[PDB]
RNA sequence: UUAAUUGGAUUCAACGCCGGGAACCUCACCGGGGGCGACGGCAGGAUGAAGGCCAGGCUGAAGGUCUUGCCGGACGCGCCGAGAGGAGGUGCAUGGCCGCCGUCAGCUCGUACCGUGAGGCGUCCACUUAAGUGUGGUAACGAGCGAGACCCGCGCCCCCAGUUGCCAGUCCCUCCCGCUCGGGAGGAGGCACUCUGGGGGGACUGCCGGCGAUAAGCCGGAGGAAGGGGCGGGCGACGGUAGGUCAGUAUGCCCCGAAACCCCCGGGCUACACGCGCGCUACAAUGGGCGGGACAAUGGGACCCGACCUCGAAAGGGGAAGGGAAUCCCCUAAACCCGCCCUCAGUUCGGAUCGCGGGCUGCAACUCGCCCGCGUGAAGCUGGAAUCCCUAGUACCCGCGUGUCAUCAUCGCGC
């Protein structure tokens, strides 16, 4: 079993109440006061977002393989309205993208490729596929079809 | 004195090589020429209209 | 193994056309592996401008299109193939570059 | 606008007075012996004739 | 990059069409090639009076031959000067003639008509001749002679119908003509022959 | 109004039009300074320049000029002819181009016939067509342009060939996990589906029945992926509108010639009590905010696409692979739903409007760019007579990209 094969929205709360337990993964002391994106209109509402975001990067190294700061900022980025003129789509912030993966490449969850990107290591393939087989066992039982 | 200032930006830099308006010149990789021109030209160009 | 890959691109489908079949001729009566013809994406250069000359009149505009074409021939590498693919009458729209890959 | 055009209504009566036995009420048969007899290259207006010679055909043994 | 080579070297070979154009309105200018090869850009021209060309000595084409080193960048124009086989199947040529015939105090409808005649008598099918400008008045008409089949509209006429657009100096003003050719080779579409 | 808001254009058919590019340039507007004048005729000539050159001052500026003193060696200009140029002008003085009556359904020619003639039929009538589309009668018969035909792209199928495409099947090798069933991923190697594109077929009132003169052609039916102008266009003839375009090209005519020439710069083309048109948004609980995920596509990229390492919130900086096009990048689409929060409010809507501090570009943006974040929060809480347009991948509605292009468009384009 694999991530491929359970819910993006429950391995991933998963992966964020598992990470939530680890001291290398933290929000940085100007994370509280800066909002996830620019095109974000009001600030982030639960105290849990940093680690969200965390476990969503490292998923994404997980099917990408070699990911960049500029492609992740593309991703997360979204719609902001701009009064009388219409919305439009902008990209993220980089700076926390950016230390979520610094933190997680000294987690040694992911390693760098220079010149190609950020790839995930094997123990971190194991850790994902690990809570995704956890999760399939449980839909599993919830849902007997998964079986199939 | 009797010199025109060199401009790499603007329309003032751009002329079109044919009629030498300052106006419309289209650089779709490389024509310089303006955009009414371009019908005087067509379909020596090789363009046909579909 | 070395490989003569041989691209070929022209606007005239006729003259790419025949300079495909004269370069598969000559690969089979030089007797040479020839990867045959792939047709790639041919590339649609399309300009629009309004036909009027002035501001006065009704928002008329003209859509023109250039559809060039481009092929692709991987052969075998064969100096006595490779003699006979500089000697060929290639028509004057049609535009050929041959490279080497290991 | 389905009108045979005035040269197909020209063209068939030709074609089938010269060759009539040549021709039957099969739509592809007629349409066939049209490609092979006549010079047309827009596939169109050859199954356009093709669809003219076999009502035409039709009434051939209808009176 | 392809797209900026192909466009480039049209471009380059048409501003060498309206140059010499410009500067082969006595010589009857018909027509322009340009092979290349790596001694250089042959380039082919068709006028319908090749000694004009030459003029003297071949004092002019050497002239010319400066000009497109110099002018457009081209490495080795080997010109080469022929003649147009039948220049009353050509629409340009015959419509330089006229706006020529015109020029030299010759009256429109004489000289619109002898040239319509002359063409009928080369062969040619069809032929359109439009006289645009102050003809008979201060006021402007336009005024239009055709002889023969000539379908305007479709496809076909693009590619079988032969324009030229040519326009005559005088000291009233200046006078358009609109010449459209189609020679009898070509065949129209609903043209079906029995066997 | 201003020195300037340059000018062209007037209802349909101008009014996000020229403008598919006003910070200088665009410029054709206003102010200021500076310098051009082809060549003939006459004069000077060269006994030395016509061009620059300081020390300095009048110039926003420069041997521009000025006292100044030299060259570099050699023709400069004064007037009459008369130039080069002119976005200087006259679009009922033109060519072309565009607009609409209009892709409309019409317009023409030979002979014959009628009429003293201006001229009539053909081109008329019944049915029918998108179409002077075709058919039965007709003093007429033949024939041309137009529309049709034709050309482009689109969906169903198949051959040819693939460095597009993959736990299609996948021995062997690599990684991780598990319930040990298998799950997922790469290499090995293959060419499988779409795919890219060289061709052909299929699809055609083809048939059933009816209608219609049994004709044309129409209706309903079935079968077929698709059916009775397959779908959207290119292709709009004859004249008229004395429409607009000489402020682009060719150009009738007139006019200036140190100017009606050219060059440089400050401003203006953005100026407002205002009227009108068109696009963009704000007038919430569908809702605003956090997090997950199903997703394209037209095209483009060389001082560029810029992946990507790293720093800075950040606009971005240092380095940096690959890429001149199914090879790399732009790359994300957007719409949507849910795990959760907020609780019908001119407010947690909405950001205009200010001031602050940073980023990009360019000689420089206060007239005259935007963005990044901060206190701040306008009007607007569903709008009268009247009112324009679309009709099936279509209306509605939602976004991507790119042209022109450092920036400017809320625009046009096209996906």
């Amino acid at each position: 079993a694999t991530v491929y094969d359970v819910p993006g929205d429950l391995l991933v709360e998963r992966v964020a109440q598992r990470l939530k337990e680890i001291p290398e993964i933290k929000p940085p002391e100007w994370a509280p006061f800066v909002k996830t994106g620019r095109h974000k209109e009001r600030l982030p509402e639960q105290e849990d977002w940093w680690y969200y975001r965390v476990a969503s990067i490292l998923r994404r190294v997980y099917l990408d393989g070699p990911v960049g700061i500029e492609r992740l900022r593309t991703y997360y980025g979204g719609r902001k309205n701009r009064g009388h003129a219409p919305e439009k789509f902008y990209k993220a912030g980089g700076s926390i993208i950016r230390k979520a993966l610094q933190q997680l490449e000294a987690a040694g969850f992911v390693e760098k490729v220079p010149g190609k990107g950020r790839v995930i290591t094997p123990k971190g393939r194991s850790f994902l596929d690990k809570i995704a087989t956890e999760l399939k066992k449980e839909l599993e039982e919830i849902i007997p079809e998964l079986k199939k | 004195y009797n010199k025109r200032k060199p401009r790499k930006f603007g329309k003032g830099a751009r002329r079109c090589i044919r009629c030498g308006q300052y106006g419309p010149i289209i650089r779709i990789q490389g024509l310089m020429l303006c955009r009414h021109c371009f019908r005087e030209v067509a379909p020596k160009l090789g363009f046909r209209k579909y | 193994m070395q490989k003569a890959r041989i691209k070929i691109a022209s606007t005239n489908v006729r003259s790419l056309d025949e300079v495909a079949n004269q370069i598969k001729q000559i690969a089979e009566r030089t007797g040479v592996r020839m990867s045959g013809p792939i047709p790639l994406p041919t590339k649609r250069i399309r300009i629009t401008t309004r036909k009027s000359p002035d501001g006065e009149g009704s928002a008329t505009f003209d859509r023109w299109e250039l559809r060039v074409h481009k092929r692709l021939i991987d052969i075998e590498a064969d100096e006595r193939a490779m003699r006979q693919i500089m000697r060929i009458r290639v028509p004057e729209d049609v535009t050929i570059e041959i490279e080497l890959i290991s | 606008g389905k009108i045979r055009q005035g040269f197909i209504k020209r063209v068939a009566r030709e074609l089938v007075n010269k060759y009539p036995n040549e021709f039957t009420t099969d739509f592809e048969h007629n349409k066939k012996k049209v490609q092979e007899l006549t010079n047309v290259t827009s596939k169109k207006i050859r199954n356009r004739i093709a669809g003219y010679v076999t009502k035409l055909v039709r009434m051939k043994m209808e009176g | 990059a392809i797209e900026r080579y192909f466009i480039r070297e049209a471009v380059r070979e048409m501003l060498i069409d309206e140059f010499l154009e410009k500067e082969l309105r006595r010589a009857g200018y018909g027509g322009l090639d340009i092979k290349k090869t790596p001694l250089g850009t042959k380039v082919i021209i068709f006028a319908a009076n090749p000694g004009y060309v030459i003029g003297r000595g071949g004092r002019r084409i050497r002239e010319l031959t400066r000009i497109l080193e110099k002018q457009f960048g081209l490495e080795n124009p080997q010109i080469e000067v022929e003649e147009i086989k039948n220049p009353y199947l050509n629409a340009k040529v015959q419509a330089v003639r006229l706006a020529q015939a015109l020029e030299r105090g010759i009256h429109f409808r004489r000289a619109a008509y002898a040239a319509l005649r002359a063409i009928m008598n080369n062969g040619a099918r069809g032929v359109e001749i439009r006289l645009s400008g102050k003809l008979t008045g201060e006021r402007a008409k336009s005024i239009r002679f055709y002889q023969g089949y000539l379908a305007k509209v479709g496809n076909p006429a693009e590619t079988l119908v032969s324009k030229g657009y040519a326009q005559a100096l005088l000291k009233l003003g200046v006078i358009g003509v609109k010449v459209a050719i189609m020679p009898p080779g070509a065949r129209l579409p609903d043209e079906i022959e029995i066997i």
